[PDB]
């Protein structure tokens, strides 16, 4: 039992008719203080998965190390392991599924929430997530913490149900991402507007962008505010 | 008088380990295999026996890696090799675990000299019935 003391906010993603896209800000906190900013919480396994994370970060370096030493041991012995024994993004998941679950039940939890993204060997989306408590689920798109209550309305509108997949097209799909990455930093006072963003694409294969930023933010209006009810000036 | 070549930590009269020179001509029986230092690197190179068209080509690969930069191939008693590098990879993960940096060929070395002459210190153990070769790049060539 612990309790969290550097953290990353949310980590939102989706899947569109070729791959998925998962998005997350720069940002470690330390309470109200955005002490750190050069976190970068999309974690790359391979090129055919991504790992996005948040919560405390000391425990996500840890998952870090982890996956690399997942990558290190797969090879181990393995004549086919950039082929057709390389890790797939099902078999990263079941490992932190794993992991994770057995942590709680030992109740000394990795204080993370993570949705893994990416595509699998024969082409198929692959998005699902865990957290701390070892629970799991998938949907058209996932989203932990802040993300969850206000970037999956939006990204839903877009992807509704199992049949809107192979009608979003990646352009699309980014479109939304980005828009909600905006959102987010509207309303989430523990977020940033720097923000890394990757795709996984069973043709394209893995774009990672790092240092985005929130764009295109409407504040004129705020001119227009005066007082809180009844001032004029 | 004799028979100090019947245990494994038994010094003969003239200082010898009887059972580790034993050990040696399981060695030279094996395979031939080899290692070359190149001026950026080092290559492994061994011999694999037809013993039967039977064996699928390519497939029974000898040479192993350690961690991600360093290899290893042996000659002798395969099983007793893959022990060693089982034991290898243990050692590098432990290393890199606590210090980061992926472990120093030199390192390296000596983690696996120090466990195999463990082997040649009780006669409840038998010595490594192989010879390895091994190396790699690290942050000094």
């Amino acid at each position: 039992t612990q309790q969290p003391i550097v953290t990353g906010t949310s980590v939102i993603s989706m899947k569109y008719d070729n791959g998925v896209i998962i998005a997350a800000d720069n940002l470690g906190s330390y309470g109200s203080l955005l002490r750190f900013n050069g976190v970068e919480r999309l974690i790359p396994v391979g090129d055919n998965t991504v790992v996005g994370i948040s919560g405390d970060i000391s425990d996500m370096q840890h998952i870090e190390r982890l996956l690399k030493d997942l990558v290190t041991e797969n090879a181990y012995d393995n004549p086919l392991a950039d082929a057709e024994e390389a890790l797939e993004p099902s078999y990263i998941f079941e490992y932190l599924a794993t992991v994770m679950y057995q942590r709680r039940s030992k109740m000394n939890p990795l204080w993370n929430a993570i949705i893994v993204a990416g595509v699998q060997s024969n082409g198929d989306q692959f998005l699902r997530y865990v957290n701390l408590l070892g629970v799991t689920y998938s949907s058209p798109t996932l989203a932990t913490g802040f993300g969850a209550h206000m970037a999956n309305p939006l990204l839903r509108k877009v992807v509704d149900r199992e049949s809107d997949i192979p009608k979003t097209t990646v352009q699309v799909a980014e479109e939304a991402i980005v828009n909600a990455m905006r959102v987010l930093y509207y309303r989430d006072a523990r977020s940033s507007r720097n923000f890394s963003l990757a795709i996984i694409d069973k043709n394209t294969g893995l774009t990672f962008k790092k240092n985005l930023q929130v764009e295109n933010m409407k504040w004129d209006f705020a001119k227009d505010i005066k007082g809180y009810g009844t001032q004029k000036i | 008088g004799t028979g100090y070549d019947l245990s494994n930590s038994v010094f003969s009269p003239d200082g010898r380990n009887f059972q580790v020179e034993y050990a040696v001509k399981a060695v030279e029986n094996g395979t031939t295999s080899i290692g070359i230092k190149c001026n950026d690197g080092v290559v492994f190179a061994v011999e694999k026996l037809i013993t039967s068209k039977l064996l699928v080509p390519q497939k029974n690969v000898k040479i192993q890696v350690v961690d991600r930069h360093i290899g290893c191939v042996y000659s002798g008693l395969i099983p007793d090799g893959r022990h060693l590098v089982n034991r290898g990879r243990e050692e590098a993960a432990s290393f890199k675990k606590l210090y980061k940096t992926p472990i120093p060929i030199p390192a390296f070395a000596d983690r696996l000299g120090q466990y195999v002459q463990a082997h040649t210190l009780y006669n409840s153990v038998r010595p490594f019935g192989v010879s390895t070769i091994f190396g790699g790049v690290d942050k000094n060539g």
